[PDB]
């Protein structure tokens, strides 16, 4: 899950 | 919580948008948590006219260019400004709206978000908006309900006509009624509580609430080490009868369960040798009765007994004739302690009696026995909380009404009850419950705090049996009473 | 089944030999499935003239170069087209075939492929092919029957003189009833059901089922979370006497562990007593009897207990003397309620009251207690599905004929149970069956449906004791009826 | 970015309100990914007059009721419209902010949300602001930076005098330049990149780019199972002297490992045995030289060598007299395959003749390097990526710019590399780089394709050294860069 | 699987 | 971790 | 058990 925050 | 928007909006002075978008990015959010990654997955967004729908457009264009797929069905004829916001970002960012519903349109996507109605939904739901929730509910989809399932009424948890039986529920600030209370409990699925920026001060102005672990934790008495049996109270039960042996037992174990001090007994001889039986750490005390059944005759002893105890528990197995209504309203009238009153108690209860009493009461019907009590039909009372407050309050007393999510009411404050299970829709359950309530006002809780522990605790226990719920019986609930309270720690 | 060959050759047009190459190439792959790799064992394959046999030559065929060794052994005077064609075949492939059978065979083989006779065994065996089966039978060897164990007749499941043991059967389509009945269930061994290409329509067209899991899976009725007790039904039960005093417990918890709502007994006091000393969550109702047993005298008040039940079991342990032979039947003539009809109740039972009853019931007989309703020996009751078809469809009613294999049957449809142990061959099982069954029927399955899936819950519930089933109990049984309903799911 | 915004309000039409909700949120809610629960915790919020200092409010006023202390330090003049509404907003639900920084303040709080410049700052930080970073960075508090560290240059790295030390930097739409290249890149600390609402068209337009494993993973070209060496690419490389005889080796197997399927090494005699004493999969030509040295007399037999191949590397220990100067350039000059030019090649390039070439070019210099390349000083190359651009375009190259950070660009498109530790600090790192890059041209990538794979896989391999980096060396890290290549899948 | 065989 | 969610 | 198949 990666909708909000890209690491 | 209108109020809570208005005030937020118009006095806080948030502008409507900003509370709009943060209910849409919760949905998006909550979907991932239960979804996993969304990349994968083609969405229907099915939007009224209204906010609930403006909801939706936030989250259909918060998907666009991260998911597979994305179509918004606008089944309204005409928009709200905030939703005619978000409709035109949605647009603006690329994004495809049509306002023709398909039979066949199910087909290509795998998860249906839920923006018809939400709170402003008023009557019936028919024509279109019927036969989208038919098809949706009978499409297998994933469904995900934006603030309430579309059809169910917030304020009330029916359904007004039909309604969409989601997945997962997201909704915004605090749960509303119709999320607790069935049918929309069983049409909410899981729900989520989204916080989009009310201030915490109106959020915790609502005077309903959902009774928690934490807030049954709090409440717990404490347990000294310097203490003796009279430090944890000492409850009587008045119960039983010929027909009815069985009782008793259930009730006073269920005060001990919870850690009371001392519990005595009153039940028709031989019918008392029963209770000791079984559990030969009560007393069970004979009563000499004519026929089987407590009357005005056992008035003078029940009172004796009742003087070195601190509550008086009255009514299961007591059975229903002139002699028992004579004898339990003499002896209310005249008991100044604590009473808990159920089961028998309540239906040959005279209502004159509760408001005359200077001690407290809680009374603890199930729905037949309530609409006895106040002369309604048992559709009239049942999860109808406002004439449970209204009840409380002119009576003076707790109201605990059961049911698969239980209502406990002094007339200011109402709290819901969610745990349990149908292991629980079972004789001996209610007798259960009973003893529980008095023994933890025998350990000074308030007679509402009491109540509010043990419904928790009663269906909490029930949720721990190993098996099939349906196998569950009442002795084994008490076996696991006391796992209930450690696990609530 | 028979008639299922026929139809698929004649009407569907499959080759015979083609249903015969499926079935012994069935045969191989079960042996690999329960031996591991055959490439080392040595096969003894005995074959008779008749289409098991032909059967037999197809796996010896499918054997040849691929195991150690393979000798048929044919024991026929002739062969049947199909048996023939494939006898040549074996042959054709290099086969060896000895017609004379020697007692030292046995000595260099390791398994034994039985395929003597299947269904078409007619009468007795005698001669050099009991001799060979005798032999086989002392060997030790690793047996595995072709279709049916040769000796066992396959619409009964006796045994013709003599019979093979097997280790393992293998047999087409559907399994027979003489796999299902004893003897012939403990002769099969491990039981395989293969599909030799049977249209799937023709295998579903059988009358006489096997009760499965997924079966009693799809029947076990819904726990709705909006329920309540009389949800779930209400069940009475009218058991008990001076003598016994212990059945009515055993059958009320019976009916409260698979989930019924309410349950109601009524039994002569102070037995009655004898209840809810042990569980509390029963009520027991006390019967004021003239000598300890019900009579006439009490037929009013049994009469008024059943206008607020669902369903009434009656007979575990009411004794049977004239008076509760009048009082039964009076009862039953005039009870207009589903009835569940046990033990005494049945040993008193003048059959014409069934036949007058516009209501429905349930009989659950054990073999001597058939006997004697039927005026039969034991042994020609025992096991006979038709007799039990033929009384339950004369007499309007579901017929639980109990055994280690138990049959459940309206007239149209018979079901076999295979779940349980001897653990339940000990007093006090039948009465926790009797109180599963009511508990059922209180929940809104048919009576049919509620026998079906009591039996199989009940069988599955004494499997799962955990220690030797000699050491099972009536009151275990109970503890594990909730996780068998568990497992189920 | 700063276009990015614009457009998303000016032309998407999202009010600049709700990006500035969204970005403070995404603040929050990564302090809590990052912190576990808040609510224990006091938080010091220190806002300058911009909108990084509005996203500072919008942090503060969504942590107010729900952690143990909220405190703002406004340290502007003067607020721009977006920070005016949310300072007026945390006011208004109750906020308190001070706008005297006092030293002992940082005592009372557990986090310093550090709001005070982003992308806005211009110029060295001085006076009040300079002392309260200070402050901050001798504190030893969690410090969570909001969209870049204040102090460090967004387009650079750089430190405008002095700027914050962050243990986490919430940053929004992309990162900036200066979270990429040191010293920012350390002062961020560990960095997560929000999604504020920007179109993903908007923010999949930016041209520079980070080198992801996603990115590196779908580049990697494939093993077709009917394949032979040839089908894997030729590469010559020509390097080594007599000073210098290890580079050729480690150059040599750096192709080999990434998969090339033939190596040749030239290399002046009798070095070139080294190679493969060590290796002996590797090819190692000897080339006869009058001194050690490659020279114009070498010229002719590299031209030949590298008929029969598809890449030329070159440089790596070549030494750099003038006689490895004419020949580096003559060959270069001459040589119709795409060349990979390191080192010592670099050291006397002249780069006229890259202008002139028609095949590509791949350089790999150090800044030591590519100061002396373009006659600048080491200070103003060092992560200069804008004169890489230029230098590349002009040259019709790819650049690899080598640093803890790497850059790689053709003057169209920049890649940054964070991949790798100090273990590659070392002799020998580089000639490993120059194999792989050619190996990777050889296998069909691009020549930036080819640098972009190969830059991430060497820093990773260096990761994935099992003891302290420090002791990491070339001959280590050949060994693990096909692990590397396993687990980018 | 239990296209061949039902237990 | 419940600023955005309660259960 | 390879009756039926060889890898
Ligand atoms: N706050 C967010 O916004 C929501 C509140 O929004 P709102 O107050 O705008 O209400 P709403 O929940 O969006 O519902 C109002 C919309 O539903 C229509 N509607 C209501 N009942 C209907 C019925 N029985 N049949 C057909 N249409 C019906 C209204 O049409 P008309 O206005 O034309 O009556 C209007 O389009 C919350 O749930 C939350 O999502
Ligand atoms: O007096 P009595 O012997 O007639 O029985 P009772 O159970 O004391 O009450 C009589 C009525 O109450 C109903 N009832 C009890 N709990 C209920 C619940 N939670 N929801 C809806 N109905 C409920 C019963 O339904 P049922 O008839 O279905 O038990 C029945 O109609
Ligand atoms: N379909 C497959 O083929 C089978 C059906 O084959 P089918 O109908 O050919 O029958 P079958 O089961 O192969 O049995 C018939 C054979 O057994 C003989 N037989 C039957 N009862 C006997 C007895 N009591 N003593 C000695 N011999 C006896 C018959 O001899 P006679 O025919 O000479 O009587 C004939 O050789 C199924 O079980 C399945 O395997
Ligand atoms: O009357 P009562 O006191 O004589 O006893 P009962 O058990 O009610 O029935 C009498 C007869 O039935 C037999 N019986 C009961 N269940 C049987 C079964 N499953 N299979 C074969 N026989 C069965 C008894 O055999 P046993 O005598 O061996 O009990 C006895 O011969
Ligand atoms: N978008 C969000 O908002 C941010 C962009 O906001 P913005 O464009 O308003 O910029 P900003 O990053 O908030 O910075 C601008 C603020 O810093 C001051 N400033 C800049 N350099 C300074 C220096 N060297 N010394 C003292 N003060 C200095 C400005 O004062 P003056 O305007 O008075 O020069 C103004 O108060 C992004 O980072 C993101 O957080
Ligand atoms: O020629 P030569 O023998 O003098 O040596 P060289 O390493 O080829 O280059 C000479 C200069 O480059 C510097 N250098 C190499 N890589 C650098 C990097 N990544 N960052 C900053 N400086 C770098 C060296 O610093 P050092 O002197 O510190 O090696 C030295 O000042
Ligand atoms: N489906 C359900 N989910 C959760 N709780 C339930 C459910 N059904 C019943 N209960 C609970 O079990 C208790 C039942 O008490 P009630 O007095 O209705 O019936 P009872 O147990 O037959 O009474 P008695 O104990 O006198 O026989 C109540 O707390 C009720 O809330
Ligand atoms: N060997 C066995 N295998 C499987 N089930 C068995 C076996 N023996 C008995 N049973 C089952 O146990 C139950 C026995 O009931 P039955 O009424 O025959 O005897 P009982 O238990 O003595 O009667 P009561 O309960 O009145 O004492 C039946 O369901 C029967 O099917
Ligand atoms: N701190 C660091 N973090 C990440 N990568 C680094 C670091 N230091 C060096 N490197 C990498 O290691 C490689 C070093 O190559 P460079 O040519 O600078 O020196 P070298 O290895 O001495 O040269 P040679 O291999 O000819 O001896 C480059 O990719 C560089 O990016
Ligand atoms: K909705
Ligand atoms: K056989
Ligand atoms: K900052
Ligand atoms: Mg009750
Ligand atoms: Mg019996
Ligand atoms: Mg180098």
């Amino acid at each position: 899950p990666a909708w909000l925050f890209e690491a | 919580m209108k109020e809570i928007d208005e005030l937020t909006i118009k006095e806080y002075g948030v502008d409507s948008r900003i509370l709009m978008e943060r209910a849409g990015i919760s949905v998006v959010l909550a979907m991932e948590e239960e979804l996993g990654n969304l990349s994968d997955y083609r969405f229907l967004v099915l939007c009224g006219g209204g906010n609930n729908g403006g909801d939706g457009f936030v989250v259909a264009r918060n998907l666009l260019g991260v998911v597979k797929d994305v179509l918004v069905v606008f089944l309204g004829k005409k928009k709200t400004p905030d939703c005619e916001y978000n409709y035109g970002l949605y647009k603006k960012f690329g994004g495809k709206v049509v306002e023709q519903f398909e039979p066949s349109i199910l087909n290509e996507f795998d998860v249906v978000v839920d923006a018809i109605f939400g709170t402003g939904l008023r009557g019936e739901i028919t024509g279109e908006y019927a036969e989208i929730i038919n098809l949706v509910n009978k499409s297998g989809k994933v469904v995900v309900s934006v603030d309430v399932p579309s059809g169910i009424d917030s304020n009330t948890g029916k359904v007004l006509r039909t309604a969409v039986k989601a997945d997962l529920t997201v909704t915004f600030g605090v749960p509303k009624i119709g999320h607790i209370l069935f049918p929309g409990r069983d049409l909410t699925g899981k729900l989520k509580v989204a916080n989009i920026g009310h201030p915490v001060h109106l959020i915790n102005s609502i005077n309903r609430y959902v009774i928690t672990r934490e807030m049954v934790r709090s409440l717990l008495p404490e347990r000294p080490r310097d203490s003796h049996k009279g430090t944890y109270g000492k409850v009587l039960i008045i119960a039983g009868s010929r027909l009815y042996s069985g009782a008793p037992v259930l009730s006073g174990m269920g005060s001990l369960k919870v850690g009371t001090g001392l519990v005595k007994l009153a039940v028709p001889f031989p019918q008392n040798l029963i209770a000791t039986s079984r559990f030969p750490e009560l007393i069970s005390v004979p009563i000499d009765t004519e026929k089987g059944f407590f009357s005005l005759q056992n008035l003078q002893e029940c009172l004796e007994l009742s003087k070195d105890v601190d509550v008086v528990a009255i009514g299961p197995g007591l059975g229903n004739n002139e002699h028992v209504r004579e004898f339990v309203n003499e002896f209310l009238k005249t008991l100044e302690k604590p009473a808990v009153i159920d089961a028998d108690a309540i239906n040959v209860l005279d209502t004159s009696v509760l408001k005359e009493r200077k001690s407290p009461a809680v009374l603890t019907p199930h729905p037949g026995e309530m609409a006895r009590l106040v002369k309604k039909t048992v559709g009239d009372v049942k999860y109808n909380y406002e004439l449970a407050e209204e009840f409380a309050k002119e009576n003076d007393c707790v109201l605990v009404l059961k049911s698969a999510t239980t209502i406990v009411t002094d007339g200011e404050k109402t709290l819901f009850n969610i745990t349990g299970n149908t292991g629980l829709s079972k004789g001996g359950s209610g007798d259960v419950l009973t003893g529980m309530i008095a023994g933890f006002i025998a350990q000074g809780l308030s007679p509402l705090e009491a109540s509010t522990v043990s419904v928790y605790l009663h269906g909490f226990a029930a949720e721990l049996f190993e098996q099939d719920e349906r196998g569950l019986t009442a002795s084994e609930l008490l076996r696991l009473i006391p796992e209930a309270i450690r696990r609530l720690k």
